[PDB]
C-alpha cells in the first residue's frame, strides 16, 4: 500500500541526512577498531 | 557550544506544549465525552 | 565512580554536530508517527476500529470472541457485516 | 470504626462515593508505600550485601558490629559499586546522607499527599470521572475499564446502609 | 576412623573425590541433550496447552 | 571518544520509538468521531 | 570420640522479644479463622 | 576460547552492564516494555472484553491497558503461529495475543534481571541480598499474572495490563474473593506499610543523627564516599527511640537485616494468598456469625455490612466485567436498599 | 471460650511490652 | 500426518533458532573483533 | 554459638550424622503415611462408593493407595463396592502396617548411624578429611532411579508382575484396578490415556540407567565442576529444590485440571468441568436418545444413573470452598442420600423454562428461568414493587422425571421457588445434614486441598532454590566482604572487565 | 457462637509449642 512509503519517507531521510553528517566520523572509528 | 540551560529550558518547553496538547485532547474529539 | 568510557551526555547535546543531526531527525520521526494515524494506517495494522467501526447501524450486541480456534474467522465475519 | 473489618467498610463505601482509586493523590500514596517498601528493602538488601567480614560461618554477621563503634560497618563505595552497575552508575547514590534523605522523603511525602488526599475528598472533590467518555461515531457509549469500575461502585452504593436512604441522591 | 565390613566393599564407590576430566570434556554434548530436553518438554507442554493438536491425539477425558 | 557504542543503541531503541510515538499520539488529539 | 562438628546453640534476649512477638501476633490473627 | 573471549566483552565494564545474563533480560524486559507500550496506543480491546484500551480509541493514560485475552481463549498460549492467530499479526492483537506476549517475555525479563544481580554482586565481591530480595516481587508476579489465572477458567481473570484496569482487579478481589478478610493479605499490607514506615523512620533518623562534619547549613556535602566513619550517631539515636517508643535499635546489621525481611515477607504471604485465591479457596466467611445471623435478623457487624457490599459488586458489575457470561440481569432482580 | 483466648493473647502481648522496654538486654559502648 | 499446528509449531522452532542463532553469532563476532588487552 | 536457623548445619562435613538425620525423616514421613491411613480407616463410609465416596469424606492418602492396585481392606469391603474379596496382606491395613514396621526400622537405623558417625567410608583415602564423591553419588542413585522407575511401569503397571492402576470412562461411573499396556504412539503423551504413563517409566527407565551408568563412568569437566561447586553439597540441595518444585508444580497442574493420574472417583471431579457442563451434555444425550427410542419422558430420566447426576453438582466443584472451611464435603451440604430427580420448570403458558446455573466464582447467585433461546421468562425478585418475572405473575410450576420425586409437580410458588434456588446448584439431591451436623457451606474436596498444598509449597520451595543457591556460588563471601576490597575494582573505567583484575586499562 | 471445637487447641498449641522452642533456646543461652 502507499500509506507505507508515506509513513517511512520521513525516517528514511532522517537516517539518510544522519549517515552522511556523520560517516566521515563512522567509518574512522572502524578504521581504528579494525 | 550550545549552553546547557538553554537546551534543559527548550526541551523542558518542548515537554509542556506536547503535555498541554493531551489535556487539550481530552475536551475535544475521541475521549471528550461530547 | 570515575567514568566508564563513553562520551559524557553533556557535551553531545550541547555540541552542534549534534543538533544539526537531530534538528531533522527527531522531527521526522515525530511526523512520521503522525501520519501514520492521519493516514489511517495505524488502525488496519492492528485491526481498532474506526469510530464508525464498533457497531453497524442497528446493533448493540458486542462482537465477542465465543469460539478458541476458529477466533480468526470469528472476528472476520465480524468485520463483514459491517 | 475502630476495628479491622470497620476499616475495609470505610474503604469500601469510600470508593464508591469518591473513586479514590482514580484519584491522583492515593495513587501518589500508592507510590509512597509501594515505592517506601521497595527501597527500604532495597537499602536494607545493599547494605547487608556490602557488609565487611568480622565473623565467621559458626556466627552470626550481626556479632560483627558492636554499639556505638567509630567503623562504618558496610563498605558503601562497594554496595554504590553494584547498584551504579545494576542500572547506570548516575542512578546510584554515593552519598549517604543524601541517599537516606530520599528514604525519609519518598514515603513522608507519598503520605502526605494521601493524607490530604481524604481531606480533600471529605469536601467531595472525587477522584476523575470518565464514564461514557468515549463515544462512537453513532453515539453509542464505547465503554472503558473506568466504565467497568463504575459498575463496581454502582454496587456498593445500592447496597451501602441498605436503610438509611429515603430520597435518591446521596449527599450526606 | 572404623572399619567396617560393608565400608570396605563399598569404599572404591567413594575413592575419587575432585576427580574431573580436562577442560570442557562432555559439555558440547551435554548441551545437546539439553537442547533435545527443551524441545521435548515445549512439546508435551503445547500438547496439553492444545497449541499443538497431532491427529490420534485427543486432549480430554474422551479418549 | 567512540561514536557509536553499546550505550548508543540502548539509547536509541528507547529514543527512536518514543518520539514516533509521541507524533502519533499528537495526531490523535485531532480525531474526531 | 567425640564429634568435632557439634556446636552450641544461642539465642540471646532481644531475639526472644521479637520471637515471642512474632507468634503472639500471628496467634491473634489466626486465632479468629481458627475459631471460624 | 570462544567461550571466555565472549564473556570478556559481556562482562565489560560499560555505562550499561550486559553480562550473559543481559542476553535475556534485555531482548525480554525490551518486549515487554514494547509491547505494553505498542499495545495502550493502538490496540484495542473490543473483542476481547468490549472495552476501548488504547489512546487511539480516545483513552487517556489512566484508562488504557493491554486487556486479558478472550475466555474462550482458555489458558492458550495465544503464540503468533499458534493454531488461534495463525501467523496474521493484525488478528492476533485482536484476540489479546499481546497480554501474554507481555506477561512471557515479562516473565523471562524478571528472570533475567534476577540474574543479572547475581552475575554483577559476583564480579563486584559483595553478597548477593539484593537478588534474594528481589525474589518477592517474582512471587508476586508468578502468584497473581500466572498462577492465579491458571487456577481459574482462562487469562481472561488476570490482571489487564492497565491502571485502571487494575482498580478492575482489586475491585473483583474484594466483591468475589473477600480479598480484605484473608490473613495473607493483612500479613501483606503489614509488610508494605511496615515497609514504608521503616525506610521512612530510618531516613529521618539518620538525618537528624548527623555529626557535624561541616560548617554549611546544607549538611549534604559534609559526606564522602571513601570515609571510615559513621555519618550519624547511632548513641544518640539509639537513646532518643529508647525514651520515646520504648525500644530502639543497637546493632545497623540487624536494623538493615531487618528493613530487608518486612517488606519481602510481607509480599511473599500475600503471593501464598493469591494462589489459594486462584483456586477460590478464600476466606471468605466466619460460619460461626453466619449461624448466628440466620438464625438472629438482628445480629449484626461491619463483617455482615462488607459481604452485602460484595453481593452488590457482584451483581452489578458482572454483566459488564465477563460478557462471555452473557448475564441478563433484570432490574426486579438487583440487590438494592432503599432509595437508592 | 473465644473471647477469653483473645483477650488472652492481648494479655501476654501487653507484658511482654513490660519486659522488653523495662527488662531489655542493656545496650553497651 | 503434518497438522496445521504442528506446522507452526516448527515454524516456532525455526523462528526461536534463528533468532538465537543471528544472536550469538553476532556477539561472538563483536567479541572476537574488540578483544580485552 | 549457632544461630537457631543454622543448628543443622553441623551436618554439611558430617556424611554419618547427615544420613542419620535423613534416616529420621523418612521415618518420620513413612510414620505419617501409616498414621494417616489407619485415622481414614477409622473414619470411612465404605457402604456406598456411588452418593459417599472417599472424596466426599475427606479422605486424603486413600485415593493413592487406590490409584495404585490397593482397593481392599481386612474387614472384608472394597471400594468398588464389591463384598466378599480377599486382598490378602496388600490391604489398607496392611500397607499402614508395612510403613509403621518400616518406621521404626528407619529409626533404629538413624540411632546407629548417628552414633558410629565416623565411618572410614566417608574419609577421603589421601587427604583423610570427610569428603563424599557428589559427582559419582548421582551416577549410583540415577541408576537406581532408572531401575526402580523402569520395574514400576514394565511390572506394576503393565499386570505383568503387579495390580496395575485406576483406570475409568471418561465420565468416572465404571471406575477400577487394571493392567495397561503401554501406549509408543504420539497418543501416549495425551495424559488422559492410562498408557503414556506406563510408556513413560518404561523409556523414562531406560534413559535414567543409560544415563546413570554413563554419570558413573564419565568424570565431570574441569570447569563445570568449578561452575556448579561439585565439591560443595550444598550444589546439590540447590539443584535438587529446583528439581522438586518443578515436580510440585506439575502434580499441582495435573491435579487441578485433570489426568489419568488423578482419576475423578478417586479425587472428585474437576472446576473445568462444570464450566463446561462436561456432565450436563452427556445427561442430556443420554435422554435424547432414550426418548428417540421410544421411551417416555419418566423413563427416560429414570434411566440416568445417579453417580452421573451427582458429578452434576456443583457442591462436588473443588472451586467452590473456603480456606477455613475445613473438613469433609460431608460437613458442608451434608451426606447426600438420594436425587430427587431432575426439575422441569414451567411457566402458565407450558413452555418450559431453564433455570440459570452458578458460575464458580459466584458465593451467592440469582434466580434466573429462560427459555431455550435464552430469553428470561422468569426469576425471583429483589425489590416486588415492580416485579413483572415473579414466578406468581408467570405460574411458575415444577416436574420432577427420574429421582425420589419422581412423577410430581408442584404448583405452590414457595415451594417451586425452594427447588430453583437449588437447580442453580444443577442436579438435586436429598442431604443428611444432621449426622455430621452440617452447615449447608461448602467444601473443596481432596483435588482442591492437593493443588493448594503443593502449589504453596512449590512457590515455597523457588526462595530455597534462590537461598541455599547463593549460599552455594557466594560461600567465600556469605560471612562478609572482604575486609580491604580495593575501591578500583568497583569503580568505573579502572578495569576493562568487570572484577578481572588482568583488565587494567 | 458456634465455633470450631478444636480453636481452642489448635490456637493454644500454635502459641506454646514455637514460643516454648525460643524460651527453652534462650534460657541454655544465659546459662552459658
Ligand atoms: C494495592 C492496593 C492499595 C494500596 C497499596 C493502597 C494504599 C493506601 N491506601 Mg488505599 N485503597 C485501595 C487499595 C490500595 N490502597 C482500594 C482498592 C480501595 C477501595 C476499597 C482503597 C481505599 C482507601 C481508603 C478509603 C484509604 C486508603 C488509604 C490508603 C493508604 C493506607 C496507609 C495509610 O494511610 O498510612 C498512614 C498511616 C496511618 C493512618 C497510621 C497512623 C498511626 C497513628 C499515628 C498511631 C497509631 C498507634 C496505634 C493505635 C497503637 C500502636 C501500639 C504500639 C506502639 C505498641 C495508602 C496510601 C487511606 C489514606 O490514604 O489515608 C490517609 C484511606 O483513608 N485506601
Ligand atoms: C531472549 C530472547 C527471547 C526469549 C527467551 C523469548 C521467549 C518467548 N517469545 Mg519472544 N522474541 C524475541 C526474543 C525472545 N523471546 C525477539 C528478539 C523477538 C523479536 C524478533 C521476539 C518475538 C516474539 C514473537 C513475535 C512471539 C514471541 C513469543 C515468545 C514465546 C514463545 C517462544 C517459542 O515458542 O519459541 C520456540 C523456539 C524455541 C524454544 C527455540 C528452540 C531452539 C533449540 C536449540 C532447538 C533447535 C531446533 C533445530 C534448529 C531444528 C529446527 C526445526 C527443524 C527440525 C525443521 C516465549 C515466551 C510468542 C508469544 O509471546 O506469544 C504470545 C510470539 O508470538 N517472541
Ligand atoms: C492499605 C492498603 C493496602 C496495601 C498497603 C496493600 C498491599 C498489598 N496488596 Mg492489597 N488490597 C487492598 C489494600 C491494600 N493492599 C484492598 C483494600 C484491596 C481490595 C480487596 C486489595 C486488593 C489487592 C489485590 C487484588 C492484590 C493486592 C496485592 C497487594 C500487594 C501488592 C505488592 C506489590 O507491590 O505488587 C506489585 C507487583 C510486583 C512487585 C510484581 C513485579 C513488578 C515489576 C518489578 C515491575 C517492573 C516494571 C518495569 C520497571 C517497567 C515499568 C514501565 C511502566 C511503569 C511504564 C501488597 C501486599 C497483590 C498481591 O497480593 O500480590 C501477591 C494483589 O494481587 N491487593
Ligand atoms: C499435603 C498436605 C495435606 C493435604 C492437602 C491434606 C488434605 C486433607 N486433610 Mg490432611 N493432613 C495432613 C496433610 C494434608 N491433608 C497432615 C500432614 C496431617 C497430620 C497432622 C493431616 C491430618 C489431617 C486430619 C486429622 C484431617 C485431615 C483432613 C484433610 C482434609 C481436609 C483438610 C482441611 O480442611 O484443611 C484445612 C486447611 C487449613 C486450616 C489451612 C491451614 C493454613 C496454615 C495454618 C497457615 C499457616 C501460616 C503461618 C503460620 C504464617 C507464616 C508467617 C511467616 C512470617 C513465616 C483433606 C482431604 C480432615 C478429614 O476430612 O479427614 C477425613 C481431617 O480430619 N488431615
Ligand atoms: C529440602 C529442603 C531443605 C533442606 C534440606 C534445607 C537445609 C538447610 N537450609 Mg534451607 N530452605 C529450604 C529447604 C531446605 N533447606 C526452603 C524450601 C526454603 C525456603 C522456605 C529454605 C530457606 C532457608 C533459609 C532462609 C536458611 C536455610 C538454611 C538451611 C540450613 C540450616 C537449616 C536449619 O538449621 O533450620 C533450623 C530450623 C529450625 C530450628 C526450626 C524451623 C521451623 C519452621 C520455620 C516451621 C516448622 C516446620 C515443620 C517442623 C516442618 C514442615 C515440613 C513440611 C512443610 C514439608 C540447611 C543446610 C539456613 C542457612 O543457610 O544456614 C547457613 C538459612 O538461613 N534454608
Ligand atoms: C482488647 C483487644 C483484643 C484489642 C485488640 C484489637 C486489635 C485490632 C488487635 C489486632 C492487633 C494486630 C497488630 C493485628 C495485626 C495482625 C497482623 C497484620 C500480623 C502480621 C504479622 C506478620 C507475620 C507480618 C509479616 C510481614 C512482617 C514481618 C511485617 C513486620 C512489621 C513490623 C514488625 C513493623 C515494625 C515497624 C516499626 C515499629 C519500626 C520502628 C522500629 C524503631 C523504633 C526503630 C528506631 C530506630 C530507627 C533508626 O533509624 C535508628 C538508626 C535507630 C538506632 C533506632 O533505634
Ligand atoms: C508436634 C507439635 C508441634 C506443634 C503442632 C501445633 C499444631 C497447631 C496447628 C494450628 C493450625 C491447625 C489447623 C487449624 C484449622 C483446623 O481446625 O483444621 C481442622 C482440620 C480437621 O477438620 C475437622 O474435620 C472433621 C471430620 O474429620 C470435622 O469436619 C470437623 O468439623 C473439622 O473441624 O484439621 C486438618 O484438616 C489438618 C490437615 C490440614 C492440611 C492442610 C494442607 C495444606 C496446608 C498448607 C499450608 C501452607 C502454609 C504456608 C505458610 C508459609
Ligand atoms: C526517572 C529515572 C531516574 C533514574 C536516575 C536519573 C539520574 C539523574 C542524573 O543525575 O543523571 C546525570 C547524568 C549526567 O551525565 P553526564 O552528562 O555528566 O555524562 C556522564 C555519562 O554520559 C557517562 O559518560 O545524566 C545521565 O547519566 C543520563 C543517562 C541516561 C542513560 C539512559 C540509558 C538507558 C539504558 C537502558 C536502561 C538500563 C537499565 C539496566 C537494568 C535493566
Ligand atoms: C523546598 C521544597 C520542600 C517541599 C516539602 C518538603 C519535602 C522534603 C522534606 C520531607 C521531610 C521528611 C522528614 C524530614 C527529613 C529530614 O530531616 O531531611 C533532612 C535534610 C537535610 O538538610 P539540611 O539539614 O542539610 O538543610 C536544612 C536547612 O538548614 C537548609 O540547609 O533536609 C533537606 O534535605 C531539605 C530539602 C529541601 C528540598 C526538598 C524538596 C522535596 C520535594 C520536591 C517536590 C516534590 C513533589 C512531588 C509530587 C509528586
Ligand atoms: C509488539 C511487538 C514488537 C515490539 C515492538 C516494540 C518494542 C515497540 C516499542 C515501542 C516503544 C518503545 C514505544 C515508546 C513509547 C514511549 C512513549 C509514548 C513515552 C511517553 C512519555 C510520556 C508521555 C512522558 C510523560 C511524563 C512523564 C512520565 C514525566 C512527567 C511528566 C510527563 C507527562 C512529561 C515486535 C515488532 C518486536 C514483534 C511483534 C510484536
Ligand atoms: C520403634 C519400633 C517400632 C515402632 C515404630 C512406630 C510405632 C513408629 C511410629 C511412627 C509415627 C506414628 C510417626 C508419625 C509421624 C507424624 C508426623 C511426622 C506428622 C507430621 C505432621 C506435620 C508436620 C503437620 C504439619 C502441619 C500442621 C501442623 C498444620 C497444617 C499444616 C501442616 C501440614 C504444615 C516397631 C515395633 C514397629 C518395630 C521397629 C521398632
Ligand atoms: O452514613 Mn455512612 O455513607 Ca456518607 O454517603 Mn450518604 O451517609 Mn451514609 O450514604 Mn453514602
Ligand atoms: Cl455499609
Ligand atoms: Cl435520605
Ligand atoms: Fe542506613
Amino acid at each position: 500500500d502507499w500509506r507505507v512509503l508515506v509513513v517511512l519517507l520521513p525516517v528514511l531521510l532522517a537516517a539518510g541526512w544522519a549517515v552522511r553528517n556523520i560517516l566521515p566520523y563512522a567509518v574512522k572509528q572502524v578504521q581504528k577498531l579494525l | 557550544r550550545i549552553p546547557l540551560w538553554i537546551v534543559a529550558t527548550v526541551a523542558g518547553m518542548g515537554v509542556i506544549v506536547i503535555v498541554g496538547l493531551f489535556f487539550y485532547g481530552a475536551y475535544a474529539g475521541l475521549g471528550s465525552s461530547l | 565512580a570515575g567514568t566508564t568510557g563513553e562520551r559524557p551526555f553533556s557535551d553531545i547535546i550541547t555540541s552542534v554536530r549534534y543538533w544539526v543531526i537531530h534538528s531533522i531527525t527527531i522531527p521526522a520521526l515525530f511526523i512520521a508517527g503522525w501520519l501514520f494515524v492521519s493516514t489511517g494506517l495505524a488502525y488496519d495494522v492492528f485491526g481498532t476500529p474506526r469510530p464508525d467501526s464498533y457497531y453497524a447501524q442497528e446493533q448493540r450486541s458486542i462482537p465477542l470472541v465465543t469460539d478458541r480456534f476458529e477466533a480468526k474467522q470469528q472476528v472476520e465475519t465480524f468485520l463483514e457485516q459491517l | 470504626p475502630l476495628g479491622i473489618s470497620g476499616t475495609f467498610n470505610f474503604m469500601i463505601v469510600f470508593q464508591a462515593e469518591h473513586n479514590i482509586l482514580m484519584h491522583p493523590f492515593h495513587q501518589l500514596g500508592v507510590a509512597g508505600v509501594f515505592g517506601g517498601a521497595l527501597f527500604c528493602a532495597m537499602h536494607g538488601s545493599l547494605v547487608t550485601s556490602s557488609l565487611i567480614r568480622e565473623t565467621t560461618e559458626t556466627e552470626s554477621a550481626n556479632y560483627g558490629y558492636k554499639f556505638g563503634q567509630e567503623e562504618e560497618t558496610y563498605n558503601i563505595v562497594a554496595a554504590h559499586g553494584y547498584f551504579g552497575r545494576l542500572i547506570f552508575q548516575y542512578a546510584s547514590f554515593n552519598n549517604s546522607r543524601s541517599l537516606h534523605f530520599f528514604l525519609a522523603a519518598w514515603p513522608v511525602v507519598g503520605v502526605w499527599f494521601t493524607a490530604l488526599g481524604i481531606s480533600t475528598m471529605a469536601f467531595n472533590l472525587n477522584g476523575f470521572n470518565f464514564n461514557h467518555s468515549v463515544i462512537d461515531a453513532k453515539g453509542n457509549v464505547i465503554n472503558t475499564w473506568a466504565d467497568i469500575i463504575n459498575r463496581a461502585n454502582l454496587g456498593m452504593e445500592v447496597m451501602h446502609e441498605r436503610n438509611a436512604h429515603n430520597f435518591p441522591l446521596d449527599l450526606a | 576412623a572404623r572399619r567396617t565390613w560393608l565400608g570396605d566393599i563399598l569404599r572404591p564407590l567413594n575413592s575419587e573425590y575432585g576427580k574431573v576430566a580436562p577442560g570442557w570434556g562432555t559439555t558440547p554434548l551435554m548441551a545437546v541433550f539439553m537442547g533435545l530436553f527443551l524441545v521435548f518438554l515445549l512439546i508435551i507442554l503445547e500438547i496439553y496447552n492444545s497449541t499443538l493438536i497431532l491427529d490420534g491425539v485427543n486432549v480430554s477425558w474422551k479418549a | 571518544y567512540p561514536i557509536f557504542t553499546v550505550r548508543w543503541v540502548a539509547v536509541h531503541t528507547l529514543a527512536v520509538p518514543t518520539i514516533f510515538f509521541l507524533g502519533a499520539i499528537a495526531a490523535m488529539q485531532f480525531i474526531q468521531r | 570420640e567425640p564429634n568435632p562438628n557439634r556446636q552450641p546453640v544461642e539465642l540471646n534476649r532481644t531475639s526472644l522479644y521479637l520471637g515471642l512477638l512474632l507468634i503472639l501476633v500471628l496467634a491473634l490473627l489466626f486465632s479468629s479463622y481458627f475459631f471460624n | 576460547g570462544w567461550f571466555d573471549i565472549l564473556d570478556d566483552w559481556l562482562k565489560r565494564d560499560r555505562f550499561v552492564f550486559v553480562g550473559w545474563s543481559g542476553i535475556l533480560l534485555f531482548p525480554c524486559a525490551y518486549l515487554a516494555l514494547g509491547g505494553w507500550l505498542t499495545g495502550t496506543t493502538f490496540v484495542t480491546s473490543w473483542y476481547t472484553h468490549g472495552l476501548a484500551s488504547s489512546y487511539l480509541e480516545g483513552c487517556n493514560f489512566l484508562t488504557v491497558a493491554v486487556s486479558t485475552p478472550a475466555n474462550s481463549m482458555g489458558h492458550s498460549l495465544l503464540l503468533l503461529w499458534g493454531p488461534e492467530a495463525q501467523g496474521d499479526f493484525t488478528r492476533w492483537c485482536q484476540l489479546g495475543g499481546l497480554w501474554t506476549f507481555i506477561a512471557l517475555h515479562g516473565a523471562f525479563g524478571l528472570i533475567g534481571f534476577m540474574l543479572r544481580q547475581f552475575e554483577i554482586a559476583r564480579l563486584v565481591g559483595v553478597r548477593p541480598y539484593n537478588a534474594i530480595a528481589f525474589s518477592a516481587p517474582i512471587a508476586v508476579f508468578v502468584s497473581v499474572f500466572l498462577i492465579y489465572p491458571l487456577g481459574q477458567s482462562s487469562w481472561f481473570f488476570a490482571p489487564s495490563f492497565g491502571v485502571a484496569a487494575i482498580f478492575r482487579f482489586l475491585l473483583f478481589f474484594q466483591g468475589f474473593h473477600n480479598w480484605t478478610l484473608n490473613p495473607f493479605h493483612m500479613m501483606g499490607v503489614a509488610g508494605v506499610l511496615g515497609g514504608a514506615l521503616l525506610c521512612a523512620i530510618h531516613g529521618a533518623t539518620v538525618e537528624n543523627t548527623l555529626f557535624q562534619d561541616g560548617e554549611g547549613a546544607s549538611t549534604f556535602r559534609a559526606f564522602n564516599p571513601t570515609q571510615a566513619e559513621e555519618t550519624y550517631s547511632m548513641v544518640t539515636a539509639n537513646r532518643f527511640w529508647s525514651q520515646i517508643f520504648g525500644i530502639a535499635f543497637s546493632n545497623k546489621r540487624w536494623l538493615h537485616f531487618f528493613m530487608l525481611f518486612v517488606p519481602v515477607t510481607g509480599l511473599w504471604m500475600s503471593a501464598i494468598g493469591v494462589v489459594g485465591l486462584a483456586l477460590n479457596l478464600r476466606s471468605y466467611d466466619f460460619i460461626s456469625q453466619e449461624i448466628r445471623a440466620a438464625e438472629d435478623p438482628e445480629f449484626e457487624t461491619f463483617y455482615t455490612k462488607n459481604l452485602l457490599l460484595n453481593e452488590g459488586i457482584r451483581a452489578w458489575m458482572a454483566p459488564q466485567d465477563q460478557p462471555h457470561e452473557n448475564f441478563v440481569f433484570p432490574e426486579e432482580v438487583l440487590p438494592r436498599g432503599n432509595a437508592l | 471460650m473465644e473471647t477469653i483466648t483473645y483477650v488472652f493473647i492481648f494479655a501476654c502481648i501487653i507484658a511482654l511490652f513490660f519486659f522488653a522496654i523495662f527488662f531489655r538486654e542493656p545496650p553497651r559502648i | 500426518t503434518i497438522t496445521p499446528s504442528l506446522k507452526g509449531f516448527f515454524i516456532g522452532l525455526l523462528s526461536g533458532a534463528v533468532v538465537l542463532g543471528l544472536t550469538f553469532a553476532v556477539l561472538i563476532a563483536i567479541s572476537q573483533i574488540d578483544k580485552v588487552q | 554459638g549457632l544461630p537457631w536457623y543454622r543448628v543443622h548445619t553441623v551436618l554439611i562435613n558430617d556424611p554419618g550424622r547427615l544420613i542419620a538425620a535423613h534416616l529420621m525423616h523418612t521415618a518420620l514421613v513413612a510414620g505419617w503415611a501409616g498414621s494417616m491411613a489407619l485415622y481414614e480407616l477409622a473414619t470411612f463410609d465404605p457402604s456406598d462408593p456411588v452418593l459417599n465416596p472417599m472424596w466426599r469424606q475427606g479422605m486424603f492418602v486413600l485415593p493413592f493407595m487406590a490409584r495404585l492396585g490397593v482397593t481392599g481392606s481386612w474387614s472384608g469391603w472394597s471400594i468398588t463396592g464389591e463384598t466378599g474379596i480377599d486382598p490378602g496382606f496388600w490391604s489398607f491395613e496392611g500397607v499402614a502396617l508395612a510403613h509403621i514396621v518400616l518406621s521404626g526400622l528407619l529409626f533404629l537405623a538413624a540411632c546407629w548411624h548417628w552414633v558410629y558417625w565416623d565411618l572410614e567410608l566417608f574419609r577421603d583415602p589421601r587427604t583423610g578429611e570427610p569428603a563424599l564423591d557428589l559427582p559419582k553419588m548421582f551416577g549410583i542413585h540415577l541408576f537406581l532411579a532408572g531401575l526402580l522407575c523402569f520395574g514400576f511401569g514394565a511390572f506394576h503397571l503393565t499386570g505383568l508382575f503387579g495390580p496395575g492402576m485406576w483406570v475409568s470412562d471418561p465420565y468416572g461411573l465404571t471406575g477400577s484396578v487394571q493392567p495397561v499396556a503401554p501406549e509408543w504412539g504420539p497418543d501416549g503423551f495425551n495424559p488422559y490415556n492410562p498408557g503414556g504413563v506406563v510408556a513413560h517409566h518404561i523409556a523414562a527407565g531406560i534413559v535414567g540407567i543409560i544415563a546413570g551408568l554413563f554419570h558413573i563412568l564419565v568424570r565431570p569437566p574441569q570447569r563445570l565442576y568449578k561452575a556448579l561447586r561439585m565439591g560443595n553439597i550444598e550444589t546439590v540441595l540447590s539443584s535438587s529444590i529446583a528439581a522438586v518444585f518443578f515436580a510440585a508444580f506439575v502434580v499441582a497442574g495435573t491435579m487441578w485440571y485433570g489426568s489419568a493420574t488423578t482419576p475423578i472417583e478417586l479425587f472428585g471431579p474437576t472446576r473445568y468441568q462444570w464450566d463446561s457442563s462436561y456432565f450436563q451434555q452427556e445427561i442430556n444425550r443420554r435422554v435424547q436418545a432414550s426418548l428417540a427410542s421410544g421411551a417416555t419422558l419418566e423413563e427416560a430420566w429414570s434411566a440416568i444413573p445417579e453417580k452421573l447426576a451427582f458429578y452434576d453438582y456443583i457442591g462436588n466443584n473443588p472451586a467452590k470452598g473456603g480456606l477455613f472451611r475445613t473438613g469433609p464435603m460431608n460437613k458442608g451440604d451434608g451426606i447426600a442420600q438420594a436425587w430427587k430427580g431432575h426439575a422441569v420448570f414451567r411457566n402458565k403458558e407450558g413452555e418450559e423454562l431453564f433455570v440459570r446455573r452458578m458460575p464458580a466464582f459466584f458465593e451467592s447467585f440469582p434466580v434466573i428461568l429462560t427459555d431455550k433461546n435464552g430469553v428470561v421468562k422468569a426469576d425471583i425478585p429483589f425489590r416486588r414493587a415492580e416485579s413483572k418475572y415473579s414466578f406468581e405473575q408467570q405460574g411458575v410450576t415444577v416436574s420432577f422425571y427420574g429421582g425420589e420425586l419422581n412423577g410430581q409437580t408442584f404448583t405452590d410458588p414457595p415451594t417451586v421457588k425452594s427447588y430453583a434456588r437449588k437447580a442453580i446448584f444443577g442436579e438435586i439431591f436429598e442431604f443428611d445434614t444432621e449426622t455430621l451436623n452440617s452447615d449447608g457451606i461448602f467444601r473443596t474436596s481432596p483435588r482442591g486441598w492437593f493443588t493448594f498444598a503443593h502449589a504453596v509449597f512449590a512457590l515455597l520451595f523457588f526462595f530455597g532454590h534462590i537461598w541455599h543457591g547463593a549460599r552455594t556460588l557466594f560461600r567465600d563471601v556469605f560471612s562478609g566482604i572482604d575486609p580491604e576490597l580495593s575501591p578500583e575494582q568497583v569503580e568505573w573505567g579502572f578495569y576493562q572487565k568487570v572484577g578481572d583484575v588482568t583488565t587494567r586499562r | 457462637m458456634e465455633v470450631n471445637q478444636l480453636g481452642l487447641i489448635a490456637t493454644a498449641l500454635f502459641v506454646l509449642v514455637p514460643s516454648v522452642f525460643l524460651i527453652i533456646l534462650y534460657v541454655q543461652t544465659e546459662s552459658q
